[PDB]
C-alpha cells in the first residue's frame, strides 16, 4: 500500500524496526484532565464498545477508544488479550502516535482520515507482527477529528468484519455527538422564543395542528382569564370558547389582521390570527393587541 | 396535591442523579450475582449526564425535558437497560409535549405510555424477572389512585410502596429475559437490578412531589 | 437457546422442516408502494450498507435491509452469494416472516426485539442449514420497529464480528432517523418564532453573545433604518450606534422596561420607547430589544 | 449585482437536484472507468433528498439551509464523496449562521471554509486527482473577483468557467487518493467524477445568481 510505504518512509528517519521500550503514557493528573476533556465522546464510546463486545464475546480481541492525539482513553474486551497488550505497553494513557509505535492503524486512521487496517509485517515495529489493528477516526458536531475507534486481535484471528465494525461504531458515536448538539441548538431557539413571549407587549396563544396549546404568555393569560401554567399541552377547545369570527377563520386556515372580537363573562379585544402552514398541518398564533 | 409541576419533574430527575450515584455499588452488586456486574455503574454514567444537561433545560416544558433525558439515557447507559429506560422517557415525553403541569390522571397516562413502550420494545411478561415486573403494578397503582381522586403526593407515595414490593417480588422469579436468564434456575433467590432501579425512580418521584 | 426452541414450537404447528417452495414476494405495484413509504429508512440504510460492504470485500456474504414486516427492501454484497440466496427465493420483495421460512434471524430479531444470529440446524427449514444469518431490528424517530439489518453467509464462513456489525449499523441508521426528526423539530420552532416576529406589533432586534444580529422584524428595520435582509448575521456594533442608556445596561446584563431612548442610524437621530431583555445561557448573554410603538 | 440572497441559494440547490438527476448516468460512467460505477447514482440519491427537504426550510436563513443540506448529504450519499460534500456544506453553514444575503467577500469566505473543511477531512493535495483539484482553484477565483470588486453574477460565471478547466485538468492526473488510486497509472486519461460534480455545482450557482 502507498499509505503503508509512505508511513514507513516517515518512520525510517527516526526509528528502528526492532526496538521497543516502556510506553509514553499520560499519568496521574494530566491523564485525569485528558479524560475529563473527552467526557462527551468517551461516555458514548464506552457504551457502544461495551455493546459491541457483548454481541461478539467470546473471542481474543480488545477494543480501544483514543483521543485526537492517539492517547488511549478506554479499553475493553477479552481479559487475556487486554493483558497481552498491557504487557506490550498499551494501557489507559498510552500514546500510540506513529512517531512512537510506528506504522499502525491506531494512528494511520487519523493521519489518513479513514478506516484503516494493518497486520503482521505491515507494522513498522516487529513487536507488532503478531497483531492486527483496525481503526477509524471519529468526528465532532463540527467535523474535526475527536478520536479513534480501534480493535486489536492476534493476527491469525482477524476477521473481514472487524474493519467495517470500527467504522460503523465511529460513525454511530459521531452522529450521537451531533444529536447532542442539535438538541442544544433547539434549546437555544426555545430561549429566543420564550424571552420574546415574556417581554413583548402583545398577548399570545398558539396551538398545534392537533388542537393543543403550545404556548401562552402572561399577557394573554390575564385577559382571557386562563391558567397561566396548566393551559399548555391541553386542547384549546377545552380551554375557551372562541368567537364566531375566529372560529370560521380557524376552520378555513385564513389570516385575520387587527380584527375586532369578543370572548367568553365577556371580553372585547383586537386580535391577529396567523396561520402556520406546515407539512404536518396547520397551526395558529393568535395575538391580542393591547387596546 | 392536584398536580405535578415541571419544576417537580426537574427536581425528580436531579434526585435520581443522586440516588444512582450513592446506590451505584449496590445495583452493581445486585448485577454481579446474576448479570455482568455493570448495572449500577451504567445507570450512574447515564443519569449523571442527564443531570449535567438539566440546568440548561429546566425552564422548558415537561415533554422537552423528558425527551432530552430519555435521549441521553438511550445512548449513554448501554446494554439491555439503556434502550429500555430510554424508551420509557421518550414515550413519556411524547405524551407531555408543552405541559407545565400534570394532573394525576395525566401522570398515570404518561407512565402507562412509557411502560407500554418498554414492554413493546423488550417483549417482557409478568414473571420474566425484569423492570416490567415493577412498571406494570406502578401503572396499575397510579390508575387506582387516579379513580379514587387521591392527591398527587399521596398517589406517588403509594406507587412508591407498590414499587418496593414489586421489586422484592422479583427475588423468587426465575429469569426468562436478559443476561440473568442465562443462569437458568440459578437466578432464583436474587433481586433483579433493573427492577430496583425502577423502585429508586419511584421513591425519588414521591420525594419530589412533596416539594 | 430458549428463543430458538420457542420459535420451533410456533413453527411446529403449521410447517415442516423439509419443505421449501417458491417465495411469497411482493410484486409490481404493491412493492413499489412498500419501497416508497420506506424511503427515509432505505436511503440511509443503503448508504450504510454500501459502506459496510466496501470495507469487507472480498468475502462470501450478503447484506439485506428488511421493512417492519420482514419484506426484503434491498440487497448488496458479493454477486455469487446474492445469486445463491436468489436461487433459494430471496429477492427484493421476498417476505421472510417466521410463518414462511421458519426460525431465522431475519424474523427472530424483530420478534425478540434484539440482535440475533441463527446458524446451521438452529434454522427450522433444512434448506437454510448451510447458512448463517445475523440480524438486528431498527427503530423510528419515535421508538417503534421500522426494519431490520441482516447479514447472510455460508455457515462455515461466519465471523464473530458479524452480529455486532448488524447491531452497530441498525443503531446508526436509527440514530440518523432521529437526527432527521430533530432538524424537522427545530424547523417547526423556527416557524413559531418567525410567524411571531412577522405578526406582532413591537419592533424587534436580537443579537448573539458574540455580537451578531440573529433576527430583526420589518417594524424594527424601518424605524432604525437598517437593511431588512443584509443586517442579519452581522455585528450589531457595525450596524447601528447604541445610546448611553443601552450601552450601560448591555454591559451590566441588566433589563430595561418601557424606557425612553435616542438612536443614531447613518448620521440621524431616532426617538423610541424600548425594552431590553437579557437572555442568560451557559455560552454567554444574548439580548432582545423591543421598540414599542408610541 | 452586489450580493447573493438566500432565495438564490435555495434556487441553486434546486438546480443541483436537477443536474444530479439528468447527469446521473454520465457521472456514473466517469466512475465506471476509474471506480466502482456509483458516483452519479449516489449524488442523485443525496441531492434528491436535499431538494425534498428544501421547501420546508426555504424561508429560513442561509446557515440553517446549508446545514440541513450538508447533514443530508453526509448520511445519504455514502462512500468517499458523501462525507466530503457534507463537510463542505456544514462548514459553509457555520460561516453563514442567520445570514439572509452574502456579499462577494462573504461568499468567498464561505467557499474558503467549505474547501478547508474538505481538504482537512480528506487530506487531498493539488494533483491527487480529486474534487479538491476543482475546489482550490474555485476559491482562488472568487478571491480574485472579490479583490477586483466584480458583481456576484460575473464572479460566479468566472468561478464556473474556472471549475470547468479545473475539472478538465484532472483527466491527465494520476490518482493518489480514493478508489481511483487503486488503478495506479491506469487512472490517467479519465476525468475525475467528484471534480465533475463540483463543476456542476458551480455551473448551477452561476445560473441561480442571474435570478
Ligand atoms: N427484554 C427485557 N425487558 C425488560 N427488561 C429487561 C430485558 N432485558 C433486560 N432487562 C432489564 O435490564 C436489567 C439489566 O440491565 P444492565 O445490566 O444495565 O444491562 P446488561 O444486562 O445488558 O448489562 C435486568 O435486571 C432487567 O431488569
Ligand atoms: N481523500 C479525498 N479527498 C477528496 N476527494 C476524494 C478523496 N477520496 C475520494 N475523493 C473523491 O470521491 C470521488 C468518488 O466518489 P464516489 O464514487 O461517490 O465514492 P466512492 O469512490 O467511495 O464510491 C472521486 O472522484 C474523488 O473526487
Ligand atoms: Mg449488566
Ligand atoms: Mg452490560
Ligand atoms: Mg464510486
Ligand atoms: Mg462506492
Amino acid at each position: 500500500s502507498p499509505l503503508i510505504a509512505t508511513s514507513w518512509e516517515r518512520c525510517n528517519k527516526l526509528m528502528k524496526r526492532e526496538t521497543w521500550n516502556v510506553p509514553h503514557q499520560a499519568q496521574g493528573v494530566t491523564f485525569a484532565s485528558i479524560y475529563r476533556r473527552k467526557k462527551a465522546m468517551l461516555t458514548l464510546g464506552q457504551a457502544a464498545l461495551e455493546d459491541a463486545w457483548e454481541y461478539m464475546a467470546p473471542r481474543e480481541c480488545a477494543l480501544f477508544i483514543l483521543d485526537e492525539t492517539a492517547c488511549i482513553l478506554s479499553r475493553n474486551g477479552d481479559p487475556q488479550t487486554l493483558q497481552q497488550l498491557s504487557a506490550l505497553g498499551f494501557n489507559d494513557g498510552t500514546y500510540c502516535a506513529e512517531g512512537i509505535i510506528g506504522t499502525c492503524a491506531l494512528s494511520l486512521a487519523a493521519i489518513s482520515g479513514q478506516a484503516v487496517k494493518t497486520m503482521a509485517d505491515q507494522h513498522f515495529k516487529q513487536v507488532l507482527w503478531n497483531w492486527a489493528f483496525c481503526a477509524t477516526p471519529l468526528f465532532d458536531s463540527k467535523g474535526r477529528l475527536t478520536g479513534t475507534i480501534a480493535l486489536a486481535c492476534p493476527v491469525e484471528q482477524t476477521t473481514a468484519a472487524d474493519l467495517p465494525l470500527t467504522l460503523a461504531i465511529a460513525r454511530e458515536v459521531g452522529n450521537l455527538l451531533l444529536t447532542d448538539s442539535l438538541l442544544a441548538e433547539t434549546n437555544r431557539h426555545l430561549n429566543q422564543l420564550n424571552a420574546l413571549l415574556e417581554s413583548m407587549d402583545d398577548g399570545v396563544i398558539s396551538w398545534d395542528e392537533q388542537g393543543n396549546l403550545q404556548f401562552i404568555n402572561a399577557q394573554a393569560a390575564r385577559v382571557l382569564r386562563l391558567d397561566a401554567t396548566a393551559s399548555q399541552g391541553r386542547a384549546i377547545t377545552e380551554l375557551l370558547t372562541l368567537p364566531a369570527v375566529l372560529q370560521q377563520a380557524i376552520k378555513q386556515a385564513h389570516p385575520l389582521k387587527h380584527v375586532e372580537a369578543t370572548f367568553e363573562q365577556f371580553i372585547d379585544a383586537v386580535i391577529t390570527l396567523k396561520p402556520i402552514i406546515e407539512t404536518q398541518g396547520t397551526s395558529f398564533i393568535l395575538l391580542l393587541h393591547p387596546v | 396535591g392536584s398536580s405535578l409541576s415541571r419544576t417537580q419533574i426537574v427536581n425528580w430527575l436531579t434526585r435520581c442523579g443522586d440516588i444512582f450515584s450513592t446506590e451505584s455499588e449496590y445495583l452493581t452488586g445486585l448485577d454481579r450475582e446474576i448479570g455482568d456486574a455493570d448495572h449500577g455503574l451504567n445507570m450512574n454514567r447515564g443519569f449523571s449526564k442527564v443531570v449535567e444537561k438539566l440546568p440548561a433545560i429546566a425552564d422548558k416544558d415537561i415533554g422537552f425535558i423528558l425527551k432530552n433525558t430519555g435521549m441521553t439515557l438511550l445512548s449513554s447507559v448501554g446494554g439491555a437497560s439503556g434502550p429500555l429506560f430510554g424508551t420509557f422517557f421518550i414515550r413519556a415525553a411524547q405524551a407531555t409535549q408543552a405541559r407545565q403541569s400534570l394532573t394525576l390522571e395525566e401522570l398515570y397516562q404518561m407512565f402507562r405510555d412509557g411502560a407500554d413502550g418498554v414492554i413493546s420494545r423488550g417483549k417482557a411478561e409478568p414473571g420474566d424477572k425484569t423492570m416490567c415486573d415493577v412498571w406494570v403494578p406502578v401503572v396499575e397503582s397510579l390508575r387506582q389512585s387516579s379513580e379514587q381522586n387521591l392527591s398527587v403526593p399521596v398517589a406517588l407515595e403509594a406507587a412508591s410502596s407498590i414499587a418496593e414490593s414489586a421489586a422484592q417480588s422479583t427475588i423468587t422469579m426465575q429469569a426468562r429475559k436478559g443476561r440473568a436468564s442465562y443462569l437458568g434456575e440459578r437466578s432464583i433467590g436474587h433481586q433483579d437490578p433493573g427492577a430496583t432501579s425502577v423502585m429508586f425512580m419511584m421513591q425519588m418521584l414521591a420525594l419530589a412531589a412533596k416539594e
